[PDB]
């Protein structure tokens, strides 16, 4: 048995890598976690032997810590591998971006002496740059999980493009809710007010999952975030607050200056 | 019908470019109903799923 | 005429999206910028009408600003579009990740009233996460163009994974050289020494371009960077210098404590 | 070489076969000993020389 974790991307059918598609096709069994049913149908046509990981999420207003959900997911995957099945894990976007299941599975599979690897996919971040036409290298890029950015000590560079993932559950500490409250978002706003003004234009982005669907690019002042309509698949883009200031200290050591910049 | 169309559209750059030129024409040619087309034009994803039939968090920030 | 910029990923043939491949196939003309001649042959067999953008780079120890190169690249692409050709731009990895050609071509295309979009691809970043089994959301992620980090004021977060792109030309201010020098990289070390010890393990990462090629994952102390063998395709990974510490300030506002974390 | 690498890169079946037994698969596709050696030694440069096909930089940071 072996494990290959692949990404399908965000778009239906067309945004998966050629090789990653081939893995699914020739897989003995596929553990899937896809955005919608259209994507689920597509997969089933590629490979009929599919197990939906979705089933491990809380069912019926049940109080369940996601850490247990993820653990149950990993176990299910490994069970297939241990049985001797050429197992493929198919997660939406990139299987290793803000996704622990794949990393955990591969880690555990290796520890048990099984072949396991991860194939890169197109993440929601990749889609963002293209849709908004922003180059992360232009002035640099930062990504944080929204709740981690509140619970732990993170200092952002206000000259870069900042991404706060899982903004929908920002400040949800129990890991048993699938959305947060406006009050939690207000605290985050207040925290961001250290580097970013209240009238600073932010962007709520949502990559399209369907080829006939247009992406969500909602621009609004940071202050209005708490009243905004957020969904699980919502990513918060916080553009630069300042421009790039020169670093004379280093330039001097380099023995150059602004006028010498090509 | 609806599912097969979306699947093909998302994979075929030829059909995709055809769609861009004339969405309604392409959709009607693939047998999409008026309500299905309206949903697409108004971008009501919800309805699209209802007309077809029938969580995405895979991480946390608690360390 | 129309423009569609696509990524071919890093790996040969199999790391491109299903849709993006389709675009290349049905394109009237293709402008290419691929890593090697294996990828060049692959493309040629997919679509014979290919113009390689590689030609616009400095030829024969010539002194040429890359600003001009990119300009000539953009102009060559637009000429096709203005001609009326259904043009596709096939860049390696992700077309809009640390790449100004596409964004510049798309922007100019729209300005001239042409249809132009960008399809996301798999970038060297996406590969890194998969090869090193690192989740950017684990402790956070930051990306910076090496030289920009030296020339301008950037403050990294030592708790996050830090990527420095184009480390091979870090400090190359003329934009005429293809590589920097050890003395430049030495100054970078001193700069990084503000947040990272000298004995801090960094990783020189190079994603493979061939399916028989293993990736480059060289671990070494930050101090030995200046003596390290760097290539244009080399990315510098700087793991967290510090672990996540609770943000009592925000926790208090949320009215919770560390032990309340799910 | 070029023909083999393109296939290998696209075909997951062939890929899994390769990782099972690299030399076996390479010999099966008619790669020379030197070519195989180059692969095992990880000498990409020689692979190119043997394929006859002897700037990835598309960005700056000077503002
Ligand atoms: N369609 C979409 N558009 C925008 N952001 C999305 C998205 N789907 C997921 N996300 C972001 O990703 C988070 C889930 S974590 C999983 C992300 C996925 N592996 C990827 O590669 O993108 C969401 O909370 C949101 O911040
Ligand atoms: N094969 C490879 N492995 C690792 N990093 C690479 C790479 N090819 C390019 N890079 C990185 O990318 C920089 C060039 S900028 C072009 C990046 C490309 N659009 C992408 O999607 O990755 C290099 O200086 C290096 O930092």
């Amino acid at each position: 048995g072996s494990l290959v974790c692949v990404g399908t991307g965000l778009q239906l059918a067309g945004q998966i890598s050629v090789l990653s598609r081939s893995y699914i096709e020739h897989a003995d069994i596929v553990f899937s976690l896809l955005p919608d049913g259209f994507s689920q149908r597509w997969l089933t046509k590629l490979n009929p032997n599919v197990i939906n990981l979705q089933q491990f999420y809380a069912q019926n207003g049940e109080v369940k810590n996601r850490r247990d959900t993820y653990e149950q997911m990993v176990n299910a995957i490994l069970d297939a591998v241990r049985a001797g099945k050429k197992t493929v894990c198919a997660l939406y976007g990139h299987p290793g971006v803000f996704a622990c299941v794949s990393h955990m599975a591969i880690t555990r599979a290796k520890a048990e002496g099984f072949s396991a690897k991860m194939e890169p996919g197109i993440s929601a971040e990749a889609c963002l740059w293209a849709d908004l036409g922003i180059d992360p290298g232009n002035s640099g890029h930062q990504s944080f999980e929204a709740s981690q950015f509140m619970f732990f000590n993170h200092v952002p560079d206000p000259t870069t493009h900042l991404l706060l993932w899982q903004i929908a559950i920002a400040g949800e500490h129990t890991l048993t809710q699938f959305h947060t409250s406006s009050d939690r978002l207000q605290i985050l706003v207040e925290q961001l007010n250290q580097w970013y003004p209240l009238d600073h234009e932010v962007v709520i982005y949502e990559a399209a999952n369907l080829p006939i669907q247009a992406p969500r690019i909602e621009r609004l002042p940071l202050a209005n975030l708490p009243q905004a309509h957020l969904m699980p698949i919502s990513t918060l883009l916080i553009p630069p607050a300042k421009k790039l200031e020169y670093n004379y200290a280093i330039l001097a050591k380099l023995g150059i200056g602004p006028e010498d910049l090509g | 019908g609806l599912s097969d169309f979306f699947t093909q559209l998302g994979q075929d750059a030829q059909l995709m470019e055809d769609y861009k030129q004339n969405p309604e024409a392409v959709m009607r040619a693939h047998g999409l109903t008026d309500e299905q087309i309206n949903a697409v034009m108004t971008g009501d994803m919800e309805k699209l799923k209802t007309l077809s039939g029938d969580a995405l968090v895979i991480s946390h920030g608690n360390g």
